[PDB]
């Protein structure tokens, strides 16, 4: 209750400040879960991916 | 006695502080408490920021659709 | 008066912002 | 309340129609989920529309290029297989909320008066919504497309005085050809915009009587503004609708399909199993099922018949199926006839699937014939429950 | 024929669903009868007493919000509901029979349904 | 209490509205012919300004 | 008068606002035929459409197609030279009247409160059309239509920061080839439905706040319902177009055009006479006129913001031109400077045209920049005329 | 400001405002549409029935006048008053009284309506 009530008069007082910080958390929590996701992707699919293959530059 | 005064008359000419809701599947706060009126508007920013993301998305992707093509990128030379 | 141009300047910078994360500049701004 | 000067911008002339219409418009306080559908289907045909256009800012009409600029938009394009994957399961998605309403408005019997002018160009949405995704599925030009252009187009010369006249004319030649294909693309840019023409008459109806509820009782002591109480409860349709659409666009792309589409139309070889997308099977069940094929486009045509001659029907008083246990069984029953049917469209024309279809049709004929015999028997229900 | 819960086992069913659902709305099947359907429900209301028309129309209101809440009546009054006991088939009965005589014999039609 | 009076100037006002009006909650009491009346959560929405 | 039982079908609901808005709208009873000219700029859009869509049943958006597609239009479709030509010519027309329709509003101040949101329509109106009959003369790839695009496309770079971004993006891909000719087919298909939105709501602003009279006065004392005053005047509009455009048509169908349009696209050799259409001339001489790219397009811009500023000005009580010899001198003199200009564009780079072009450009921001002072002065008329 | 009896163009202007409002048989101040101002209305609210009833008519007739395509005859063009004013008293006075309100911290009285 506190912690809310806190960041309440922190940040939604005014408008403008209220669409700023919705705009910069949309920002943050895209980038947090791309990072997530891809985390997840290496650890599922491991010796798949394009730089993995022994012999990816031995075509010459 | 004679009378047997409706239900809306007696509720309007006699007011009491026992006031009595619904609470089905709303449940009331203890008459003595704080309004949980941040954490709501903090639910609220969250789904904003995922609905922001969203048109982000989309109007990105359209426009860049109409952008140019990995076939005359891969043509000039 | 002074309300309304602290006001206007807030929200100027938030449709700044807004329109920094739509295009995503980064690599642009070398200043 | 003398407007001397500006309350409410929303109240101003320049906002007052739409204040009135979408903020301000009462609605009964106790819909229910199912009216979202109504509320969903014009963004399934805005999502349509502006996929569409983006589309065709890299399809190419011709017959020698069709399938490699959809190829093209495939590969090339950047972010050009989200746009003709949106388009595509958008269409499928458009047709079962589409569906959908329609389901609901049986089951509340919402096409009861006074909304006749309501269903009827509800019915109309739909005659435009059935030739626009066909003409458009003719677009890609594969052996699916092709062939399913054929048999159905090919199926209008069953009119006994014009016929063949008819069907040349639509051809643009002596079969399906360029000529076809180019007419098509302009038909299907065409037709969408007539379509949201179409849906603001609709809306324009339903607004003038307002409307119905699950009860199906008059409801103008309890209503509410349609902002924000309804706009909610349609928010949370729309992302629901839009996993849903997330889910077909980025895991099941093409399971709503038919994998002989991406063969390139060969005019020479003909496909072992010729059927249309999955939403136009009961109507080609019920064609197929009656032979004769004469017979089996009258067939397409009363089926229309019967559904705008729906809401001309007998006294039938009480309308919420509710309170109607035969006609809720008879609903039931409809629907279950309905899926059926749509099952017995993608089948062979083969034993004993003649036969279940024939009688599929039959039952869904009988559907229509009947519930005018149930409002007229129950017209007479209060003199015999009475407990005086 | 005239099938009665008396003479027929399942309209006795029938009933028993009728006024099963009813009660738990708590609402007289004549409240059902749409005013905006038939025109001659709204002339029927129109000469019914004020108490019966604003009885029906609190009973409808109880009905809308009950249904907006996802509930039903408290099982008191819903063993103190009475359906079927009408208050407008008669009128309703009366009106038709007069607009069929006025039908029957010369005579414009005393109101009409507006297009749409 | 005069001088309490005129100790109060715009600053003031703004500050005590700011803690007794903006964002809080409304009691409302009416009767008569109120089916015009805007309900809850129209009052409770206007107790504050998107603008600013 | 209670409703009970229906009178006419006008008053119906189903055309009751047809009724109002179509037939029973009262009309000033003074009005010349200039009123009938904004009616016609309606029709000649509605025509432009109709044929739009037949002719886009045979159009290919291919770079290598577009060019015989048309003249397979021209030589093999059943009546197809008629379809052409009156798409083209129609277009010259559509822009015929549409200046005549902006310049009686200019002749007699209807851009006027309270007409201002009616002639901000009109302004974004003119911008669709410019933008529309632009890509739509792309489409037929010939040397002017190629080269026009070119220029036109390549003078966005004038934009300070992300010019050169912008004009890419616009081609996509470094050039005006075939991925600009798709994208400008779609477009130019897709703007007229726009184009009809914007139309209705110019009428239902203009509806709103009546309409003006040659006398500029109020007129709410001698009113007439439009029809059918008002439909026989502007059918005798519509006859007199018909048979103009028919002339255009059938005897002299190529003099509005430039003869360069009938090569194929070439973008190695430049024809030595590079200019647009008739009706875009005028703002190709000012821009032209004006050098430094970068302050052509800024002067572009002011002519629009000229354009949206007439509306909003101080005093301006008197409206008409028939009681204002000095604004009607001033209207007559920038028509003049208007027909001159659009006569230069058409002329080299070579002298005298460019002292010309640059003294007529001036003369029209001229006469927008000395409206004003007509009207404070005309505000400060009354208290020295009086005869007593 | 030299316009009256001083200036040869401006008695020339002033004879063709005369002229031209005298050959449709109106007036100055019938020109000013209340609807272009809201103050026009403001002051043809205040102004005396039978002066706007007058008006009225005078604008009724000169519309009825161009739609016929002619004007007025000889003798009721003689017998005309182009500039005998009604409105500028009270125009100014409804100005003058917006001008202070707005001076001096006050809502309009009335305003325009967006459309
Ligand atoms: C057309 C495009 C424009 C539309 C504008 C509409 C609103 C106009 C307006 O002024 O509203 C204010 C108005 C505020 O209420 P009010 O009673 O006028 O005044 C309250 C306060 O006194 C005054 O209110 P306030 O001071 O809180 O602010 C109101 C408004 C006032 O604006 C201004 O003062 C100037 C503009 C903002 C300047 C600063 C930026 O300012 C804002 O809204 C701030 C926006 C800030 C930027 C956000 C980014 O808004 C509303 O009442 C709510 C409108 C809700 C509309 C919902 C529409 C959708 C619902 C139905 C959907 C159905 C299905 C759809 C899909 C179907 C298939 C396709
Ligand atoms: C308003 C209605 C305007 C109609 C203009 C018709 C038109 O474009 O005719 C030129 C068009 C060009 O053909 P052309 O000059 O034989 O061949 C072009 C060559 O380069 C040979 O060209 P040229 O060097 O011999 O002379 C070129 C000259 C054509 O020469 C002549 O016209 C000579 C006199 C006849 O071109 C022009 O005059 C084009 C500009 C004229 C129209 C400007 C309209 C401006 C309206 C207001 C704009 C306002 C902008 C802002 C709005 C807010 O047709 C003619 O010149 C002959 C037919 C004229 C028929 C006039 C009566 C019916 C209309
Ligand atoms: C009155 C309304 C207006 C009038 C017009 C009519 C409107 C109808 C509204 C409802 C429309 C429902 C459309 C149903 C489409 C059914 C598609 C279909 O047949 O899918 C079959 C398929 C089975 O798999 P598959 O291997 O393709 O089948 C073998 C084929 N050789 O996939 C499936 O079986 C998946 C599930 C399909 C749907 C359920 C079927 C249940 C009954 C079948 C078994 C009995
Ligand atoms: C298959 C059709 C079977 C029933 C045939 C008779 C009929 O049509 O009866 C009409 C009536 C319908 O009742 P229903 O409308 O469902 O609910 C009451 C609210 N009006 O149903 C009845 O009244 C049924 C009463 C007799 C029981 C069935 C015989
Ligand atoms: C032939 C059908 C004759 C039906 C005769 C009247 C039956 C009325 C009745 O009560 O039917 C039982 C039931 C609905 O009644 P009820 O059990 O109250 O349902 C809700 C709670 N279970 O179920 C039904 O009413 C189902 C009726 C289905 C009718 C199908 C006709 C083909
Ligand atoms: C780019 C464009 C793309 C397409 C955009 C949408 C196109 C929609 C086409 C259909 C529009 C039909 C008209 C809708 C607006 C309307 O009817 O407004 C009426 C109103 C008249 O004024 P008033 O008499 O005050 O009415 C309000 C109270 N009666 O009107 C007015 O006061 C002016 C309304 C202007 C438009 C507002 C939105
Ligand atoms: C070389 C560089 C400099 C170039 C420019 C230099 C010259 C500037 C202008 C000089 C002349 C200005 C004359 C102004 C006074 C006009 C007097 C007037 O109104 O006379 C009345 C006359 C009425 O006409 P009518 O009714 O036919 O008369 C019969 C009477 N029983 O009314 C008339 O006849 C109407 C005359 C209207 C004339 C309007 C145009 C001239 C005045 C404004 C010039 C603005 C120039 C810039 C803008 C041009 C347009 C974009
Ligand atoms: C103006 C709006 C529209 C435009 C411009 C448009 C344009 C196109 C184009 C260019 C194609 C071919 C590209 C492709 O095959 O993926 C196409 C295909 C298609 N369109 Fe549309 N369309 C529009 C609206 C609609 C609507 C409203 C529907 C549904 C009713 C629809 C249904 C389809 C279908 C089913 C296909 C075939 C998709 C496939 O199988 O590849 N279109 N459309
Ligand atoms: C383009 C597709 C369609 C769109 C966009 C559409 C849109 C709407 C909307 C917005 C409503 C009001 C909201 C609601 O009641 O759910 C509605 C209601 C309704 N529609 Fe449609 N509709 C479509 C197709 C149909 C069809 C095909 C029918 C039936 C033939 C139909 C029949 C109805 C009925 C009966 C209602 C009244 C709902 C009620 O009972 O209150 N609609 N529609
Ligand atoms: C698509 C082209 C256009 C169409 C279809 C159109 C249609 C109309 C219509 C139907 C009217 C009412 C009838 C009339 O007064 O003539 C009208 C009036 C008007 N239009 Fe347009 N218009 C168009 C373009 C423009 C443009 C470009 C402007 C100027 C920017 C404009 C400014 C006006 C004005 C000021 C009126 C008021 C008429 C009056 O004062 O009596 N229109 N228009
Ligand atoms: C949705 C309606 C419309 C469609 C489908 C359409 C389609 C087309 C097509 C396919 C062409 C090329 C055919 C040819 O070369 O003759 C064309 C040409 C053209 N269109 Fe349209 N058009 C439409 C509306 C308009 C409108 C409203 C204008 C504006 C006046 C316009 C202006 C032009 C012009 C200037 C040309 C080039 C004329 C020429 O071929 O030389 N179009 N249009």
């Amino acid at each position: 209750g506190g912690i809310f009530e806190s960041l309440y008069k922190v940040v939604m007082r005014r408008n403008s400040v209220y669409v700023t910080f919705v705009i910069a958390g949309a920002f943050l929590g895209e980038r947090a879960v791309d990072y997530g996701i891809h985390k997840l992707w290496e650890a599922n699919n491991v010796g798949k991916r394009y730089e993995d293959i022994p012999v990816l530059g031995q075509k010459l | 006695l004679i009378p047997e005064i409706p239900a809306t008359v007696a509720a309007v000419k006699n007011p009491s502080s026992k006031i009595i809701y619904d609470e089905h599947n709303h449940e009331r706060f203890p008459p003595g408490d704080p309004s949980k009126r941040a954490f709501a508007y903090f639910v609220l920013t969250g789904g904003r920021f995922v609905y922001a993301s969203l048109i982000r998305l989309l109007v990105l992707k359209f426009v860049l659709s109409m952008s140019a093509s990995k076939d005359v990128l891969a043509l000039a030379s | 008066q002074p309300a309304d141009v602290k006001a206007a300047a807030m929200w100027g910078v938030a449709a700044a912002t807004g329109g920094l994360y739509l295009v995503q500049v980064s690599i642009l701004v070398l200043p | 309340t003398i407007r001397n000067q500006r309350f409410s911008l929303l109240k101003e002339p320049i906002s007052s129609t739409l204040n009135q219409h979408l903020i301000d418009y009462p609605t009964p306080s106790n819909l229910s989920y199912w009216w979202g559908f109504g509320s969903l289907a014009g963004i399934c045909l805005v999502i349509q529309i502006v996929t569409g256009v983006f589309l065709a800012m890299h399809y190419t009409p011709h017959v020698d290029l069709a399938f490699n600029s959809v190829e093209h938009v495939m590969r090339d394009v950047e972010g050009g297989w989200l746009l003709r994957y949106m388009h595509a399961n958008g269409a499928s998605m458009f047709f079962i909320v589409v569906y959908l309403h329609i389901f609901r408005g049986l089951y509340y019997a919402s096409y009861s008066s006074p909304r006749e002018f309501v269903w009827c160009l509800g019915v109309v949405i739909f005659l435009l919504m059935i030739v626009t995704a066909f003409t458009g599925y003719v677009l890609p030009w594969g052996q699916m497309s092709f062939w399913g252009a054929t048999v159905i187009t090919s199926l209008a010369s069953a009119i006994p005085v014009v016929g063949d006249t008819i069907v040349t004319w639509l051809w643009g030649g002596f079969s399906v050809d360029n000529a076809t294909l180019n007419r098509f693309f302009s038909l299907h840019y065409l037709l969408p915009f007539l379509l949201v023409g179409a849906s603001l008459l609709h809306l324009a109806a339903l607004h003038q009587y307002g409307s119905n509820n699950p009860l199906g009782v008059h409801s103008e002591m309890d209503q509410i503004s349609f902002y924000p109480y309804f706009y909610v409860k349609d928010l949370v349709g729309w992302v629901a609708f839009a996993i849903f659409f997330s889910i077909w666009i980025f895991y099941a792309p093409n399971v709503l399909g038919h994998p002989d589409n991406y063969i390139p139309a060969n005019p020479m070889s003909t496909p072992p199993h010729i059927v249309p997308e999955w939403y136009f099977l009961p109507i080609y069940a019920i064609l197929r099922s009656i032979p004769d094929k004469s017979g089996g486009v009258a067939a397409i045509a009363l089926v229309f018949i019967c559904l705008l001659a729906l809401p001309f029907f007998k006294s039938m008083y009480v309308r919420s199926s509710s309170f109607r246990p035969i006609y809720q069984g008879i609903f039931w029953l409809l629907l279950a006839d309905c899926l059926l049917l749509g099952w017995i469209g993608c089948q062979p024309v083969e034993a004993p699937f003649v036969t279940i279809g024939q009688i599929s049709s039959f039952v869904f004929f009988l559907f229509f014939a009947i519930t005018p015999i149930l409002g007229r028997v129950g017209r007479g229900i209060p003199n015999s429950y009475t407990t005086d | 024929s005239f099938l009665d819960p008396k003479k027929n086992w399942l309209a006795a069913q029938h009933m028993k669903s009728l006024v099963k659902r009813l009660s738990k709305y708590g609402l007289r099947y004549d409240d059902l009868y749409d005013p905006y359907y038939d025109l001659d429900v709204k002339e029927a209301l129109n000469r019914l007493p004020k108490e019966v028309v604003d009885a029906r129309h609190a009973r409808l209101k109880r009905a809308i919000d009950l249904s907006m809440k996802h509930e039903y009546l408290p099982e008191d009054l819903q063993a103190m509901q009475t359906p079927f006991r009408g208050y407008l088939q008669d009128m309703l009965a009366l009106v038709k029979r007069e607009r069929a005589e006025r039908e029957a014999l010369g005579g414009l039609p005393l109101y009409q349904r507006s297009i749409p | 209490l005069f001088a309490r009076i005129d100790a109060v100037d715009a600053s003031t006002i703004k500050r005590v509205a700011n803690r007794f009006i903006y964002d809080k909650d409304v009691a409302i009491a009416a009767m008569g012919p109120i089916q015009r009346l805007p309900d809850y959560n129209w009052f409770r929405r206007r107790t504050y300004w998107n603008r600013y």
